RNA sequence: UGGUAGGAGU
């Protein structure tokens, strides 16, 4: 929420100036980044379900 | 000075370029707070076109670690000098001896733990007097920069501002010289065709002493 | 040669002084080593830290 | 319980004052020095300079041609300057003066409220006698150490660190004093060193009203 | 201005689940329009709930069978 | 890009920079308790600006939010006001650069100060590591609900008494405060007020304030000592002892359940360890936390009424 | 510019019938710690109180002895009769006198009324008396005087407190106020014998400080 | 801006 999830971090911004103190966690852009990376040497990176 | 030094700090004074040292002796004709002229001895003024010597000081000027440089004139008016001695002191030199710092009195006891591990308790009079104040040079630069939808101008009206900003700043867009600006105030107009003006970064507030406006060869100049 | 120096003046030749405490106005015990040293401020200022 | 009261307030100096109080009781003798001297060393009324404008120059950090000294250096001899105004609580102070020749405070002119304690004090030096110099010096009154930054227009203006504090050295010591048979009694002198601004017998009896005042915010009217 | 949470430690023993349930009954208090049980003195949310488990009227079954009535009550305003 | 330092897998995915966070010189501060830090008001100001606003909203000096940043951009009176409302109870984790132990980050409580430095807890810099000669210390603030509970729950310096590496207490008097302690509890052959006989502790500091006896006299106190005989139970024992002024005066900070038997030795820096380790053991953690705030604030005062000094005799 | 700050007694709190704590309002800075440094010296220094001095009993003649049927040691019976608190009403200088046999503590209240002198604590235990055949005859004499005087500087001699202070502690820390935010708040604490309250105590310590000063506030 | 070194602090 601190650092790389965008959403995260507008949602938390919003929920704060509210009095709320929730928290939505989401996922890093960087784990992102890194996936596109390890995908660009031809290897598959998949979250499977 | 130090009270207490190993004895060299003259030399190290002198053989730095800080100081100005009488390259030639004889008497001090006119002293200045910007300048020293000193009148040579017959022996060693030279036949051909004998003249006197003229010191140029430097005065405020930023130094590489942004801290300020100045001559102060360690000489009076008539007082005569010699060859090779020190006539302005630079910066942390008194009298021709390295003065890195100041003497105070110390005494070595616990106080309330204020002074724990390595804390050190400073009197109050030690800031009332200012012996410890630094000066500091900042360098700010603007640059107008030949962006695309037309060259961006330095100019004094910025759209959507209050006329407060402006008012520091003369009809050309520039920051008067000696105006105590301080952080966020605009220094330069800067505006883009389309805003993007140049101001003091927060946490700083101090006197501009000087400002030095470089122009491209062919194109025209503002009023400042 | 510093106690002599010390006895040059008026000063004790053990180089301690009795101090008294600035609020309590009480003098302290085990007299207290006083004198001039030589103080540098270093760079390291806080506002820029 | 018998009453200190002030007795001498022999001066050694213009500067340098010793104040003595002949009866005390055992052990009211340092209570009192002490209190007397933090309330001395912590607030007086003084008169320091707040303000100097000269013509010449813009900001603080520039050098007046023809004067020896820089401007910074001459804000910081003018730091110093110690000055009494006996009927206003602000004024402003002219000085004028040409010529080769060291520029000292007694060339400031001067009104009748205004009055310099030690003329002898020396502000810059003018070295070309074609040169002139110029200011209009502000005093105000206040207490405590006032610094230039938390002040709360011109370019011109220089501001320079306000410190009123007549007083800058306070010591005290307890003495046996001996009144018609009776021992214990106590002699409290109390040695004092000012710029000159504040006398000394006023200083003591502004203090100690001062403590007296504050005393009665724990107790009922006494 | 709570300083130790050993006494409320003493409630849950576990002291990780401590966190969870005080972290329930604060989110409770700060975002519904749940008041306060032990009587409240310009206290954050955090302090309040961790003093009513200190005091033994709250725990997670305590919590649980509190939503379980507040469910009762929904369900029967629909009917 | 991938792999080595400068890699997304270590200098990213592990090492994310973290907003709400700040960075100063610290310095020490014998004000504070164990578990409250100095904090500047500046720094506080900036950390704490989304709630700043949420607070200006809901009692509505600023309309909308814009109003509410140009107002605290402007440091306005009220804005202080608001600002200690906030900030009344919620924890700042403060570590170290290098972050050796699981105790190098620590949850305070923070107090508003003026200036530009962290003050930290004299006892605390132990664990951290700190010496007070520039060192610097990073700050964060946790912003969720659940992430206040459990920085109050788990990474407060209170509960952090002992080390997980081994039993040994973590916080432990030092420097000047074992020194004052030592200055205090020890004996002279002769001395101001020897052979005294005196009521209680209160007499021994009422001798030793008004100059009559000195610290270091040995004299006969009559000492209440309380030892927890029955389960949970305390029974008084009243007996005149052999001690000087300084034990008996040190004696009243001591908590009930401790024996006499700790503060008439002289009282070495192993010494202190022990005693907070025998309270720690009999009487739980509020009092120990109580009594080494109590023992530092008493070791500090008289190490500066001691004087004492280093000189070349 | 002659304007000071004056607190109000911002909270005076009881923590029992003989202890209390004071708090005041922000003071000026540096001004908490003279304050409480003058109010400590004069409790302790320069406080009008009446305490026994000398006590003299039949039984034994010796300052290290021993009294059949007594569990309590000659030099404890000093301690008791020191801790003792009374005051007297105009008299400067009144005996007392106590006798009793049996098995029992000897109370206070044991003791004569002997008129004006009043006894704060009763209940205050002097010795034991082990044997009921077991008697003690002693006879104390009390004055009035000001502060602490040892017996080293002085037939028994006990070292007299005739403050009614027993403990004094002053405690200064920051206080924010908006216009200065480098304040003084004074922290007093409180422990009397009990024969004259706490606040009373403060009272007449500000009361005596302040009439010391009456000379040198002139046409104020 | 961003990547490199360069020196320094703990
Ligand atoms: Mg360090």
């Amino acid at each position: 929420v601190k650092s790389d999830d965008v959403n995260g971090r507008t949602k938390m911004y919003k929920n704060i100036v509210d009095g709320n103190h929730q928290m939505e966690p989401g996922m890093p852009e960087s784990f992102n980044v890194l996936l596109k990376e390890i995908r660009s040497l031809g290897i598959n990176i998949e979250l499977e379900d | 000075k130090p009270l207490v030094g190993t004895g060299m700090e003259r030399a190290v004074a002198v053989d730095s370029g800080v100081t100005a040292v009488a390259k030639r002796g004889g008497v001090v004709q006119y002293v200045d707070a910007s300048r020293i002229v000193i009148k040579v001895n017959e022996d060693e003024m030279y036949p051909g076109e004998a003249g006197i010597d003229i010191y140029n000081l430097t005065k405020y000027t930023r130094s590489n670690q942004n801290t300020c440089i100045n001559q102060m004139p360690c000489v009076s008016l008539g007082e005569p000098v010699e060859r090779g001695d020190v006539l302005a002191d630079g910066p942390s030199t008194d009298l021709g001896e390295l003065a890195l710092g100041q003497n105070m009195r110390v005494a070595f006891m616990p106080w309330n733990g204020y002074n724990f591990e390595d804390s050190i308790l400073v009197s109050e009079r030690v800031v009332q007097e200012d012996r410890f104040t630094t000066i500091h040079i900042q360098e700010l630069a603007c640059v107008s920069r030949d962006t695309k939808l037309g060259p961006e101008e330095i100019t004094a009206d910025i759209p959507n501002v209050g006329e407060a900003a402006l008012s520091k700043l003369d009809e050309s867009g520039i920051v008067y010289i000696g105006a105590e600006v301080t952080g966020g105030d605009i220094l330069v107009g800067k505006v883009t065709p389309k805003d993007s003006s140049l101001r003091v970064p927060n946490g700083v507030s101090g006197t501009v002493i000087d400002v030095q406006v470089f122009t491209r060869d062919g194109v025209e100049k503002d009023k400042r | 040669e510093i106690k002599e120096l010390l006895k040059l003046g008026d000063l004790p030749t053990s180089g301690q002084i009795r101090l008294y405490d600035g609020r309590t106005g009480e003098q302290f015990e085990r007299p207290v080593t006083v004198g001039y040293m030589y103080m540098l401020k270093l760079n390291h200022l806080v506002d820029d830290k | 319980f018998l009453k200190p009261r002030l007795v001498d307030i022999e001066q050694v100096s213009s500067t340098h004052a010793k104040v003595t109080l002949e009866p005390l009781e055992r052990g009211f003798g340092h209570t009192l020095g002490n209190a007397l001297r933090r309330i001395l060393l912590s607030s007086m009324p003084g008169c320091a300079v707040t303000e100097v404008e000269i013509d010449g120059v813009l900001h603080e950090y520039s050098t007046k041609e023809g004067v020896q000294e820089d401007i910074l250096e001459i804000l910081l001899n003018l730091k110093g300057l110690a000055v009494r105004v006996q009927g206003k609580d602000e004024v402003i102070l002219t000085l004028n003066k040409s010529g080769i020749g060291p520029v000292t405070a007694a060339d400031i002119t001067h009104d009748g409220d205004v009055e310099i304690v030690k003329p002898q004090h020396v502000i810059c030096h003018l070295t070309d006698e074609n040169a002139s110099i110029s200011m209009r010096i502000k005093v105000q009154r206040g207490r405590g150490y006032v610094p230039a930054s938390t002040r709360i227009r011109p370019i011109g203006r220089l501001l320079v660190d306000a410190c009123y504090s007549p007083v800058e050295r306070i010591a005290y010591n307890v003495e046996a004093a001996r009144v018609e048979q009776r021992t214990d009694l106590d002699k409290l002198v109390i040695e004092m060193e000012t710029n000159g601004t504040i006398d000394p017998e006023e200083a003591i009896r502004r203090a100690a009203t001062i403590l007296a005042e504050q005393l009665e915010a724990f107790v009922d009217l006494e | 201005a709570r300083v130790t949470v050993q006494d409320a430690v003493e409630k849950i023993g576990n002291r990780f689940d401590l966190v969870l349930v005080a972290a329930r009954r604060a989110r409770q208090m700060q975002v519904g329009g749940k008041d306060p049980l032990v009587p409240e003195e310009n206290d954050k949310t955090t302090v309040i709930a961790l003093r009513e488990i200190e005091e033994g009227l709250i725990n997670n079954q305590i919590l649980d069978v509190r939503e379980r009535q507040e469910q009762q009550e929904q369900e029967a305003a629909e009917l | 890009m991938i792999k080595g330092k400068q890699g997304r897998f270590r200098q990213n995915l592990l090492g994310k920079r973290v907003d709400y966070s700040g960075r100063s010189v610290i310095t020490v501060g014998p004000y504070l308790r164990l578990h409250q830090c100095g904090l500047p008001k500046k720094m506080a100001l900036e950390l704490f600006k989304p709630f700043i606003y949420g607070k200006l909203e809901l009692r509505g000096l600023a309309t909308t939010i814009k109003a509410a940043k140009k107002m605290v951009e402007r440091e306005e009176a009220v804005v202080w006001d608001i600002l200690d409302e906030v900030i009344r109870e919620h924890p700042v984790l403060l570590n170290r650069a290098p972050t050796l132990h699981r105790l190098g980050i620590q949850a305070f409580e923070p107090v508003l100060i003026e200036g530009k430095a962290i003050q930290l807890h004299p006892l605390v810099c132990a664990a951290y590591n700190a010496d007070f000669d520039g060192d610097q210390m990073a700050v964060h603030v946790p912003l969720t609900l659940e992430a206040q509970l459990e920085a109050r729950a788990l990474m407060m310096s209170t509960n952090n008494i002992l080390s997980p590496a081994n039993g040994e207490p973590i916080i432990v008097p030092s420097q000047d405060v074992v020194l004052g302690l030592y200055y205090m509890t020890r004996d002279c052959v002769n001395a101001k007020g020897e052979g005294m006989v005196l009521t209680g502790p209160k007499e021994a500091e009422r001798l030793y304030r008004s100059g009559l006896a000195s610290l270091h006299a040995r004299v006969k106190v009559r000492i209440t000592e309380y030892e927890k005989d029955a389960n949970g139970e305390l029974v008084a024992k009243t007996s005149l002892k052999d001690t000087t002024v300084g034990r008996a005066i040190l004696w009243m900070i001591v908590p009930k359940g401790l024996p006499y038997s700790i503060v008439n030795q002289a009282l070495g820096k192993k010494a202190i360890s022990k005693m907070l380790n025998t309270c720690y053991r009999i009487l739980g953690l509020k009092p120990t936390v109580i009594f080494a705030d109590q023992i530092m604030y008493t070791g500090f005062a008289y190490a500066a009424r001691s004087g004492a000094s280093v000189g070349i005799d």
